[PDB]
């Protein structure tokens, strides 16, 4: 009965040069049940992407959420959502239930299309901001992911190399957790184009 | 854990899987839990590690004494008697062990003894054990008969401990088969699950809800 | 968290580590504990980060409200008035403890507040984890009459004994100095005693290393 | 109520080449968030070309290397100065370890050494007995970070042949004692940047069939 | 906390000592626990400092509040507004206060709060957990009457006990003498104090 | 299964070039009471050891009694107790180490920190830790309680590692572990201003220093501070 | 309550839920239907503690009712599933939320395609091929992985529907007597007497 | 463990005691005899703790079969009844207590008459004419107390274990797989293979 | 309980009230705090009633077989058996005892024993829930080589505040004095000490 480890999950974001990447696994489960192997954690609003770990429940809501309020937005702004807004969103929404809080832990990955900047940022379930230039970690691999991104990772990298950076990062912090796993997508983005591939990874 | 043991025209099939948890760390995918105590002997391993491994390598002593003092292979039901009257002693202290001693003796023929830490001991034909158990059973019932071929039988284990593997989240790492004939017993090899899985599925059509 | 504040000759100067953690784990190696509450006052803050970075924000946007309705420059009296009673109300579940400093047109100050709402007065304070540690520093090398550049050296040197000494602090010094009659000078990252070695090896993997399933474009225009 | 153990932190880590091992931990020792010591070696070698570390709590480490450097002694007393193995030593440990099953040491054991056939290895241990050969094993309070890595890059796990549609594996190849120690070195320095309780140093012991040397680094020490 | 109250012919002094705990660490060894709510009615504070500087910032609104339109207040008033705070939240708070003030017809007057929220009007008054250890000696050496010499010297004597035996007191001793002169501040450092 | 009753708090310490500096203060508190003020809490063994304890007193006083009974015991049939077969500090520290370790095996500790400094015959530096858990550490600066958080950052400025030993003087570490018990004067609420210093040198030997007191300390800027906020008087 | 599973396969989703109530030592019936039809064609199955799972079954009826007799059109089983989320998403929140895990098996006549929902009463919503609340889960999902291939029948997901019957039959504690079996088609909603 | 019935009747006593052996949310084993014989003319069942149970049973097995090789003769049902309660009762004092609850069935040869004793962990023993462990009591009591005879035959009595047997599998809440029966005579001990 | 021994000139006096409690409940208002282990060793007893007793039977035991074989022992000796006592019982006793006693060589001498089992050879020595209330008066009242009547005082006006504060302390006031002379039983009532 610890909701951020419940379901299951984990997600990771990385910078390259002039691009950005956020992948998650696709597992959800109860507990040592593994229930479904098509759950993606990460949306998107625009151009402007969301990963979120933790109780499946809340990640589903607050998608649903931030969709609901990145549409007014650009209903009343005219133009879309930048990533750094969006994290001030977001950020904004958690501490609103800070005694009632989400338990997820969300990720934001995008790049700002004025200043063409790649942008990552972590927060905790109760809204605290987390930046990074390199990366930003979630789920229930985290200290695994933490420990493959530190020594796996450097900057600047190009788009084809840091997907294969953040997928190795993913696959072997996945691996050493029982609860994560079972599939895995990641998501290149560059200032205009974005690839989406669903990685091939062991099945138990 | 996921291990089974089962009975059939052939002999006995043993497998199990080799993954060891502590919490949802997952601290190894290449653990031995089967232990071969003699030629004609086997014993599984599910529940605390070390209870498992320390008792039945003792077991394994025992045994050898037995055959040194009575110029005899012990039987299988005496092997897991002394098994199970050793974790009686211990009943609340908090042992954790769930193992069955699979084996082949003349006067009793292919035989399985499930034995656990709380003290029970029982013959019987088919069994699973740990943590997957129920995910073994659902594939290995649903396909059991008596009359399986002695290689229709290791794939039953062998799928029945990849059923589990996939499902249970304690459960993983490879498959590791046995075969006990009147002869004793056969290994059957390792079997990761990283390419076992994807070579079941295309070739079987199964686990459609994966993204293939 | 360690986190310091030192008055001097003119005016008043805070620092802060840039460690943030959870549990054993560094989550971020490089975080900002230095506040802008107004132009000219700044606060330093350790406990639970989400509290006090959404303190300091409220309170900041409540003050710059009320420096436009009174037509003044905001006093640090009113943002320890402010932070404090809404702080009490919370009977300490909001759990941020803050070292608050400023400049106003009343002089220069320097204040702590704790979770519960008390707050204490002094020339020389240190908070978080690794108070202790740089308490030590300040008790061993403060007098009274500091100049601006003694002031930023040991109030660095509190935060320094701090991320050596204390598992809660690490990484790099940020400092903020307020002086009277000029702009408050925010000096992110005044020190970087912590820099990571070049690694023994690249792990740059060989283009088509990891095996894929599938691969689709996606489609982030209207 | 008295509580009879305790964390002391740190980390190691047990590699295994063709005809060599290393056996490498960090050399910080801590309580709560406190060092006690910079240097304070948890490496051992106990004779018979065998390396022993026990991490976690460092008063029950202590008692079991102390145990088992006595337990060698006694093994040539009674067995003619006879070579005690790895995989005996091993053995031997389990029945240490699980001798106090219903009160047990605190610690995640790693032995590294030679086997019979000259070949690499390293034995690893829970806190009761539970024990199993590997090529490669982190054990402590930064071994779920570390691990991981090591399946990476020791193992190859998840790398496959470029080209081959992720269905031929990268083969497995025993590396040289300079790329293990590059790997070492590049685990810790990642594991200091991350937790909070591993850094200051690293003391890395190798096993040849020439005897066991000794290599320090520095660590980050905030 | 070692703090105390005592009236004397020309009016009242307060005193307390500077040391402000978080379990056995010193947060604040410089602390001011004498603080003003009016003019020339004063209180010591003891228990919870958030408590204490809650209750006295309100107070001290009441009061200021009650001058604009009522003129001074007694010091039995300010008292009254204390108790009605520390009564009404006892749940809530861990706060003794003593109330000290001067009045032209009334002269000194000490008033203490303890947990409960009850109110006792005394000659003089100690509180906070270094009193326990001079009740023996403030009851032997307190008269009526005393002067200002005097009554700096029972106080000055009284806290340098509380302080030597009690842990959680400490550093400097204050002292705020209200009179019909106006009010002064006095400091007495621990090379004074503790060789008395 | 115990709780401590009657307690002595920080006990610091350093090594420098030629020997050992250890020091502790002379109070036994009572909880919040500061009960007995003529403690000594640095114990002795021959010229070339000194034990400093915190924590339990009464346990202390056990202590005492067994390095006690230790010198007496090296001593029967021992023509060389006072010179090669004399006791030396790491003996000292290893009895005390195994004592502990097997006192909170037996789940009923000895509820004390201790530091053995001291000399030994080879003329190394000796400077330990050990606690009622048996664990024990040793570094060129070693602190207990509140010393392990106040004291030690300030030692740690002089001697960082082992090779600022050698350029170490006694008169530098003898000013900071002096500096170091006034700091702890300020902060350490059960501590007292009187204490006791002993230095154990390779070439002077023991010099045992009593009655010693915390002095030069910084109060007369408390005059100036007034309320906690807004009071201005 | 206890045993709810769900097949869907190429034209039909198909529901099975256990008959049994019981409380206590005592078995108090044996011919429950754990199940509310919603709309003409989606159906809901329910399990999960006494009273909130019949109240909260009832309670979305009566809204996608509602809402069938106010437009004149029927909801796709997406947005029937979509919205029995968000009830439950609420619910766990509450005061004191439902105890209540459902399955929501629909056919789409937009799409002409069978389809079945998961959700829990966290409000923890999947689409699934198979699915199964409670212990049933440890058996089925694995025999389910086996044998399950998504072009079967109806007849073919009834047979494999019969397998994981009598393997919880077999390896389950409780005597769940038997279960009520639906399907969910293009012409609507229609139960298997004879199971 | 749990299901353990028996009823004495005219010249017979009739022990059922049930085949399943569950642990968690899986029945291990459906053919589980929980019964030994003491002597020839001497039965015992029983249910309760796991392991408890058997290592119990063949220690009181063990011990009489050592007097009746010692006596060269069979000791009493009530005699070994006796023997079995004062065990149970030094038990339940001991620092682990058994935690087993018997049925002895036993036919007295020098008296010729069937003899029933129920002895719980506690070591309280009673003589009946029917009895029964656990839940199982709360159905079958009751509906003996009605039905039962004490001069039916062994035909009549196994004909009102059947009515017993279909009472449990209507209203228990667990499956406990079926039963093994054994009858107690002047001819001994034997089982029926067809219930 | 308020208990204390204090060293003379001439010698040393032990003091003690006579309360002794059940809860609010006085359940001997005329008790014996003062008890003699050997003809010229005294000791106070606080804490348990239980304890204390049982504890200075066995010493008294214990000093009677060492004069059967060794002569009179010091007053140091008589500690370190109470202390033997104390501190290996430590689990299971609840005692604070003053141990007090005349020498010729030694003179008068006073041991303090607190619940740890700790030994502390002092001047003079208070004890028990009473005394917390007059470390203050008894630190500045206190003199090295006073007289018999000086001490007598001393004890008499200390033990008069512990009791009017300590809600546990009350009685009578028994004392008992420990020279070259002899041994000399005091008592003090009420209507005496209570106007001090
Ligand atoms: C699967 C993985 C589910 O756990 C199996 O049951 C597996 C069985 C097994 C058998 C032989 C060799 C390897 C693995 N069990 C484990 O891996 C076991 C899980 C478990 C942990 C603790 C338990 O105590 C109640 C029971 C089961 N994992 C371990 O034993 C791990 C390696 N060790 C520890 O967690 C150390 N603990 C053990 C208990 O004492 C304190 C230290
Ligand atoms: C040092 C690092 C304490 O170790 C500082 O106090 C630091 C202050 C800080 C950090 C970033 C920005 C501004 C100020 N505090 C932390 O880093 C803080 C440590 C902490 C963790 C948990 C706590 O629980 C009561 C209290 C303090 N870390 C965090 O706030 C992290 C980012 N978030 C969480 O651990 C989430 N918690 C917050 C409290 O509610 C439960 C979940
Ligand atoms: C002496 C030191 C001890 O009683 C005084 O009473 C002193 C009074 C004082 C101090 C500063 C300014 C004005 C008056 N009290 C304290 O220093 C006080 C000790 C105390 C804390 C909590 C209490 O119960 C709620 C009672 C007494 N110290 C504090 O309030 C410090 C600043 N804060 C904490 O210790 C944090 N507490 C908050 C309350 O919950 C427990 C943790
Ligand atoms: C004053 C009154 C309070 O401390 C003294 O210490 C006094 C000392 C004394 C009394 C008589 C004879 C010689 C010395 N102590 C008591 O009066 C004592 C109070 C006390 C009881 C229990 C304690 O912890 C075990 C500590 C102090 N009173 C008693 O022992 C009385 C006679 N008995 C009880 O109160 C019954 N107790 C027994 C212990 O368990 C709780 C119930
Ligand atoms: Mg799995
Ligand atoms: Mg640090
Ligand atoms: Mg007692
Ligand atoms: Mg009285």
């Amino acid at each position: 009965s610890d909701p951020s480890s419940i379901n299951g999950g984990i997600v990771v974001a990385m910078t390259g040069k002039d691009c950005v990447a956020i992948a998650c696994d696709l597992r959800l489960g109860s507990q040592s049940l593994g229930v479904s192997n098509k759950f993606e954690k990460i949306f998107h609003y625009g151009h402007v992407f969301l990963g979120i770990t933790g109780l499946a429940t809340d990640v589903t809501t607050l998608n649903e959420m931030f969709r609901y309020k990145t549409n007014l937005y650009k209903l009343k702004e005219e133009r879309a959502i930048e990533p750094e807004t969006f994290t001030q969103l977001v950020s904004s929404s958690l501490y609103e239930r800070r005694f009632g809080p989400y338990f997820v832990g969300p990720v934001v990955a995008g790049i700002n299309s004025k200043s063409g900047k790649p942008f990552i940022a972590g927060f905790d379930l109760i809204g605290c901001i987390d930046e990074a230039k390199d990366f930003i970690v979630s789920g229930t691999a985290s200290d695994q992911l933490f420990g493959m991104c530190e020594s796996l990772y450097e900057p600047n990298l190009e788009p084809e190399d840091l997907f294969e950076t953040i997928s190795q990062a993913l696959l072997n912090a996945a691996d050493r957790d029982a609860l994560s796993g079972w599939g895995a997508v990641v998501y290149i983005i560059k200032k205009d184009e974005v690839v989406k591939r669903y990685l091939k990874m062991r099945q138990d | 854990t996921t291990t089974l043991a089962f009975r059939f025209q052939g002999g006995i099939i043993v497998a199990v899987d080799s993954r060891a948890t502590a919490g949802n760390w997952v601290a190894s995918q290449t653990v031995k839990k089967v232990i071969e105590i003699n030629p004609f002997l086997l014993g599984t391993m599910a529940g605390g590690t070390v209870d498992c491994q320390f008792w039945e390598t003792w077991l394994g002593s025992q045994c050898r004494l037995h055959e040194l003092r009575e110029k005899e292979r012990i039987s299988v039901a005496a092997a897991s008697k002394i098994l199970s009257n050793l974790v009686y002693q211990y009943k609340g202290a908090g042992l954790s062990m769930g193992t069955m001693i699979c084996g082949y003796t003349r006067k009793e023929g292919p035989t399985i003894y499930y034995v656990d830490s709380d003290g029970t001991r029982l013959k019987g034909d088919i069994f699973c054990v740990g943590s997957g158990q129920t995910f073994a059973y659902g594939v290995l019932d649903s396909n059991y008969k008596w009359d399986l071929s002695v290689e229709d039988a290791l794939y039953l284990g062998k799928r029945s401990i990849l059923a589990a593997a996939h499902r249970d989240a304690y459960s993983g790492g490879s498959v590791n088969l046995y075969h006990v004939t009147e002869d004793g017993w056969i290994y059957h090899g390792n079997h990761d699950v990283g390419e076992l899985f994807w070579k079941v599925k295309e070739e079987e059509g199964s686990f459609n809800n994966v993204i293939g | 968290t360690t986190i310091v504040g030192v008055k001097f000759n003119n005016g008043v100067v805070i620092a802060a580590d840039t460690r943030s953690t959870q549990g054993p784990i560094v989550a971020d190696k490089n975080c900002a504990k230095l506040h802008r509450i107004s132009p000219k006052i700044w606060c330093a803050g350790a406990g639970t980060a989400a509290d006090t970075e959404a303190v300091t924000q409220l309170i900041g946007s409540n003050i710059e409200l009320h420096s436009l309705y009174t037509s003044r420059e905001p006093r640090v009296v009113s943002a320890l008035q402010m932070l404090k009673q809404h702080l009490f109300k919370y009977q300490g579940h909001i759990g941020a403890y803050l070292i608050v400093a400023g400049v106003d047109p009343t002089g220069s100050h320097l204040f702590s507040i704790h979770a519960h709402g008390s707050t204490d007065v002094g020339y020389y304070l240190s908070l978080g984890s690794g108070s202790l540690a740089a308490m030590a520093v300040l008790e061993s090398h403060w007098k009274q009459d500091l100049t601006k550049e003694e002031a930023i050296k040991l109030a660095s040197d509190a935060i320094q004994a701090g991320i050596w000494n204390d598992l809660g602090s690490g990484s790099n010094v940020d400092v903020c100095v307020m002086e009277i009659g000029k702009d408050a000078e925010y000096l992110r990252n005044y020190l970087t005693p912590n820099v990571r070695e070049e690694k023994q090896k690249s792990y740059k993997f060989p283009r088509g290393t990891t095996a894929v399933l599938k691969e689709s474009i996606v489609n982030i225009c209207d | 109520q008295f509580n009879p153990y305790g964390d002391n932190g740190g980390t190691i880590l047990g590699i295994a080449g063709e005809d060599f091992a290393v056996l490498a931990g960090d050399t910080r020792n801590i309580t709560d968030y406190s060092i006690n010591s910079r240097y304070e070696p948890k490496v051992f070698d106990c004779g018979d070309n065998i390396v022993m570390s026990a991490n976690g709590f460092a008063a029950d480490g202590d008692a079991l290397v102390k145990r088992f450097k006595n337990s060698v002694k006694w093994y040539h007393f009674d067995h003619n100065d006879k070579k005690l193995s790895i995989n005996s030593a091993a053995r031997n440990i389990q029945h240490l370890l699980y001798g106090k099953r219903f009160f047990p040491y605190y610690v995640h054991t790693i032995i590294a050494g030679l086997d019979e056939d000259g070949k690499g290895a390293v034995y690893s241990f829970d806190p009761v007995g539970s024990y199993e050969r590997e090529q490669c094993r982190a054990g402590g309070a930064a071994a779920s970070l570390i691990m991981p890595f090591l399946d990476n890059q020791v193992n190859f796990k998840n790398q496959y042949e470029p080209g081959t549609n992720g269905k031929v594996k990268k083969p497995l190849k025993y590396l040289s004692v300079e790329e293990v120690i590059k790997l070492v070195r590049d685990s810790f320095t990642s594991a200091t940047e991350r937790h909070i309780q591993v850094g200051d140093g690293l003391e890395i012991l190798i096993v040849t069939k020439d005897g066991v040397r000794k290599e320090f680094y520095e660590l980050k020490r905030d | 906390t070692s703090i105390m109250a005592v009236t004397f012919k020309d009016g009242v002094i307060l005193g307390a000592d500077s040391r402000t705990t978080t379990g056995a660490y010193i947060a604040n060894r410089v602390t001011d626990k004498l603080t003003r709510v009016h003019d020339k009615i004063w209180c010591c504070r003891s228990g919870s400092a958030a408590d204490t500087q809650a209750i006295a910032d309100i107070v001290q609104y009441h009061l200021e509040l009650y001058t604009s339109q009522y003129g001074t207040p007694s010091t039995e008033t300010a008292a009254s507004v204390f108790k009605e705070l520390c009564y009404e939240n006892k749940d809530n708070l861990t706060a003794g206060i003593i109330v000290a003030g001067y009045d032209d017809k009334n002269k000194g007057e000490v008033y203490t709060i303890p947990l409960g929220g009850s109110v006792h009007k005394l000659p003089y008054a100690i509180a906070g957990s270094g009193s326990t250890f001079i009740y023996g000696y403030c009851d032997k050496n307190f008269r009526e009457n005393m002067s200002k010499e005097e009554t700096v010297d029972f106080i000055k004597h009284s806290l340098s006990q509380a302080i030597k035996w009690d842990g959680s007191s400490g550093g400097v001793i204050r002292m705020v003498v209200l009179t019909a002169a106006g009010v002064e501040r006095l400091i007495f450092y621990p090379d004074e104090y503790e060789q008395l | 299964t115990q709780q401590p009753i009657v307690t002595g708090t920080s006990v610091i310490s350093m090594k420098y070039d030629n020997g050992v500096i250890i020091a502790a203060d002379n109070l036994g508190s009572y909880g919040s009471l500061l009960r007995f003020n003529g403690v000594e809490r640095l114990i002795p063994v021959g010229d070339n050891t000194v034990v400093g304890i915190s924590g339990d007193i009464s346990d202390m006083q056990h202590i005492e009694r067994l390095l006690k009974d230790l010198v007496t015991e090296n001593a029967y049939d021992n023509p060389l107790a006072d010179a090669e077969e004399a006791l030396e500090p790491s003996y000292i520290f290893e009895y005390l180490a195994t004592v502990m370790y097997q006192r909170r095996s037996k789940m009923n500790p000895l509820w004390n920190a201790i530091i053995v400094a001291g000399v030994q015959s080879n003329g190394d530096q000796f400077l330990r830790y050990v606690n009622l858990l048996g664990v024990t550490y040793s570094s060129p600066t070693l602190a207990t309680g509140f010393g392990a958080h106040m004291a030690n950052p300030l030692l740690r400025k002089v001697v960082d590692r082992e090779s600022d030993i050698p350029k170490t003087t006694v008169q530098v570490a003898e000013e900071a572990i002096v500096n170091a018990m006034r700091v702890l004067y300020y902060r350490d609420a059960r501590s007292s201003r009187n204490f006791s210093l002993a230095i154990i040198d390779k070439n002077t030997g023991l010099t045992f220093k009593k009655n010693l007191q915390v002095e030069n300390m910084k109060w007369d800027f408390a005059k100036d501070i007034k309320g906690y906020g807004t009071q201005k008087i | 309550m206890d045993i709810i599973l769900g097949i869907r396969v190429q034209d039909s989703v198909i529901l099975a839920s256990s008959k049994a109530v019981t409380r206590g030592i005592s078995v108090l019936k044996d011919s429950d239907d754990k199940t509310r039809q919603l709309s003409p064609h989606t159906l809901m199955s329910f399990a999960g503690e006494a009273g909130d799972t019949v109240q909260f079954a009832e309670y979305i009826q009566a809204n996608i009712q509602l809402y069938s007799i106010r437009e004149d059109y029927e909801l796709s089983p997406q947005a029937v599933s979509s919205f029995v989320r968000q009830e439950l998403a609420k619910s766990i929140r509450s005061r004191r939320p439902y105890q209540v895990n459902v399955l929501i098996g629909g056919y789409d006549k937009k799409k002409n395609k069978p389809e079945l929902y998961q959700i829990d009463y966290l409000g923890t919503k999947v689409e699934l091929p198979y699915g199964a609340h409670g212990y049933s889960g440890f058996y089925t999902f694995s025999l389910l992985d086996h044998h399950y291939r998504p072009d079967m029948t109806t007849e073919e997901g009834l047979d494999l529907l019969k397998l994981c019957v009598q393997e919880l039959e077999k390896r389950m504690p409780m005597d769940f007597k038997g279960v009520i079996v639906k399907i969910v088609d293009k012409d609507g909603i229609r139960q298997v007497d004879d199971f």
